[PDB]
């Protein structure tokens, strides 16, 4: 039953255990932002039709 | 397709495309029939634009191939479309310059083969002269490729030429700038004048055409031997003062830098920074 209630942090991707929440935040905010691909697909559309 | 009349202004729309393609972040080729423009024009292209690197695809160098701009020869790129390059999957304009010359035999064939191999996803600018066929390239490259293309072409020269005749000490101008021959004018010619040149023959006219502010002259003359005889010819005259021929000494001992010590004193080289001191040229 430990197990069962302690999923999506044993068995997830790596954060650091005493990680401040301002740090956190910031990576999250991060990753909602276009990629260096998506800026560049985003102007070849009017070359490319 | 712009076939408009020399010296019109025909290297705006290649700028424009250039542009275009850097704004639009996708890749331009320059194309043109003969090896020697492609130096000047790359010179040119690095000189205008500041943001766009610019390349260069020969059969003797080869910079930054990775470039957004790439200048290369007909068959460079004929050879990289065989190799299927992967770097043209980003190519949105192709342009090709002096397409009147490429009428030839040697340079008919890899120009069609060029075009016919070319993809879908490339757009095409044609640059030349006033030719009697013109039409049929465009309807044959719009019907092989099935592409809209526009034919422009200007109405006339926009700097307008006239037509002398030089005899006897003075110019008589035979036809004006309206192409309409002067009857009258070459009788008074044939009248006046009622072989070859002699050595006090090109002094006679280096120096009525420097009183009249139209200095800036180039003579043509069907012979390796003879220009170098007229040039000699030109004995006590100069148009450098003080610091031009300090400024011409200067740039031809930099660039000479790169050959050898013992090469650089060939009686072609002396004899040619002796002229090019006084403005005179072969
Ligand atoms: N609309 C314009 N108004 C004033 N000047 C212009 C205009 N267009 C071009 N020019 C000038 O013309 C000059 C040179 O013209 P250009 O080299 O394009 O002639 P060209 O047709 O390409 O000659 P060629 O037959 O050798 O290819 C440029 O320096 C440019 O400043």
């Amino acid at each position: 039953l430990s197990l069962k209630k302690h999923n999506n942090e044993l068995l997830g991707i790596f954060v650091p255990c005493n990680l401040p929440k301002t740090t956190r935040k910031v990576a999250i905010e991060n990753f909602n932002r276009p990629s260096p691909d998506d800026i560049i697909q985003s102007a070849q559309l009017n070359a490319f039709n | 397709f712009v076939a408009a009349h020399t010296s019109a202004g025909k290297t705006v729309v290649a700028e424009y495309a250039i542009a275009m393609a850097h704004r639009n972040m996708t890749k331009t080729i320059y194309t043109s029939p003969i090896k020697a423009l492609s130096n000047q024009k790359f010179r040119d292209f690095k000189e205008t634009f500041d943001d766009v690197n610019i390349g260069l695809i020969t059969g003797d160098v080869q910079i930054n191939p990775d470039a957004n701009c790439l200048i290369m020869t007909t068959e460079i790129l004929r050879s990289m479309l065989y190799r299927g390059a992967d770097l043209i999957r980003d190519v949105e304009f192709v342009i090709f310059d002096q397409v009147h010359y490429v009428n030839d035999q040697d340079r008919g064939v890899v120009w069609e083969e060029v075009i016919i191999m070319l993809p879908q996803h490339v757009k095409f600018i044609l640059l030349s002269a006033t030719v009697p066929n013109t039409y049929e390239f465009a309807n044959w490259i719009g019907r092989t490729k099935q592409k809209n293309i526009y034919v422009i072409s200007t109405p006339k020269r926009p700097v307008p030429l006239e037509i002398n005749i030089w005899a006897k000490k003075e110019l008589i101008p035979v036809i004006n700038q309206n192409s309409e021959f002067l009857e009258a004018n070459f009788r008074k010619h044939k009248e006046i004048l009622n072989d070859g040149p002699s050595k006090k023959t090109w002094p006679e006219i280096v120096n009525y055409l420097r009183k009249r502010e139209l200095l800036p002259m180039v003579v043509f003359v069907f012979s390796k031997k003879r220009c170098e005889e007229y040039a000699d010819w030109l004995e006590g005259i100069n148009f450098c003062n003080n610091k031009e021929k300090s400024q011409i000494h200067m740039f031809i001992e930099k660039s000479i830098t790169r050959l050898k010590k013992e090469d650089r004193d060939l009686p072609q080289i002396l004899k040619t920074r002796s002229l090019l001191e006084r403005g005179i040229a072969v």
